[PDB]
């Protein structure tokens, strides 16, 4: 018999995002070949497949620092991260593969068939 | 607020 | 010119609360009277005008215990817990005043508001 | 997924 309030979920998704651009509890960085991105593990859990695989691991989820394979592209991480924590995917022309690629080893299912729909589209 |  | 996925910050949402639900990555107890309730205190300050103020300040960003005031009742802060991880507000008249009176606590205006006009309208 |  609960009521719903309609925009928490967003309002919270809002203020995950704030404290993550004040750096505020953010508890790992990831790297991806020369760049760094600070985040908060359960955000990164919530959103991909791959976190939520290692931080549920009982040596690398105290890790404060994570390294990712380095045919990952920064840019591509960037966007992926930035959608975690917005819900917005800024995918062009210019990062659709990137993007892709970086979805697929991240397992962000959803991320992953967008691409698939926007690269079938263009051919 | 809603009826979910 | 970004894309939007509409459902991500309530799947969002839903991890954080099975995370919730298994003790994962969880850094405070809340202690209500007799009561321990454990939470992400990214989540907290998210949702709590209240919590954000205490996981801000300098001191008490450390703590991984926190007491509430001895008039809060534990199963209002229970309900407004579940709502933070949910969107969802047990509301009933049984529970009602206990719920409006954490709620102004916790400064959660949105609940504040709702509590009060299901008020008025049984007045 | 929706235009914003
Ligand atoms: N507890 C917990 C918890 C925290 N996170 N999380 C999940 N995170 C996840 C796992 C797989 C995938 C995605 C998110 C997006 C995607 O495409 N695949 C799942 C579950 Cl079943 N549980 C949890
Ligand atoms: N950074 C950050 C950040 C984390 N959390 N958070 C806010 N949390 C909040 C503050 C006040 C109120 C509510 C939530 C619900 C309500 O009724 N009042 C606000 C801002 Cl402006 N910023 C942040
Ligand atoms: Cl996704
Ligand atoms: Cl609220």
């Amino acid at each position: 018999s609960c009521i719903q309030f309609t925009r928490h979920a967003s309002d919270v998704l809002l203020n995950l995002n704030r404290l993550r651009s004040r750096d505020i509890l953010t508890d790992v960085v990831i790297v991806v070949s020369r760049e760094q991105f600070r985040a908060h593990k359960t955000v990164l859990m919530a959103c991909s497949g791959l976190f939520y695989s290692i931080f549920t691991d009982q040596l690398k989820c105290n890790l404060s620092v994570i390294n990712l394979d380095p045919e990952i592209n920064p840019e591509g991480f960037c966007i992926l991260l930035d959608f975690m924590y917005t819900s917005r995917l800024n995918l062009r022309e210019g990062n659709i593969m990137a993007v892709m690629a970086t979805a697929m080893y991240l397992q962000m299912e959803h991320v992953v068939d967008t691409c698939r729909k926007f690269i079938k589209a263009s051919e | 607020w809603v009826i979910p």
